[PDB]
């Protein structure tokens, strides 16, 4: 939700979080990562 | 121009009369796009209704 909320105060434009781009820069490198971690994670439940 | 932001897409119009070259899309900033699809450049946004 923090993940969201860094990019509609962006929209909006009048003030941004302090310390909280370095979050929202890497963001998208999360939304790969997760995915991308999930694909194992699944994989085992349903291995075990 | 330069400054480019990532908008939601929040609908879609397409119509037989209109045909298949046009596509109506509405945004979250309140704006309106205009995607006609081509077998030349795979997209362009022609028109832009209340920028």
């Amino acid at each position: 939700r923090l993940l969201k909320e860094v990019k509609y105060f962006l929209l909006l434009r009048l003030e941004v979080p302090t310390t909280a781009k370095d979050i929202y820069t890497k963001a998208e490198t999360y939304r790969t990562q997760i995915v991308a971690l999930d694909m194992i994670v699944d994989n085992y439940n349903h291995i075990k | 121009g330069e400054n480019e932001e990532i908008i939601g897409g929040t609908a879609l119009e397409y119509n037989v009369e209109a045909g298949p070259s046009k596509f109506l899309i509405g945004t979250e900033s309140g704006s309106i796009l205009t995607a006609n699809k081509k077998l030349k450049k795979p997209v362009e946004i022609t028109t832009r209704y209340g920028l």
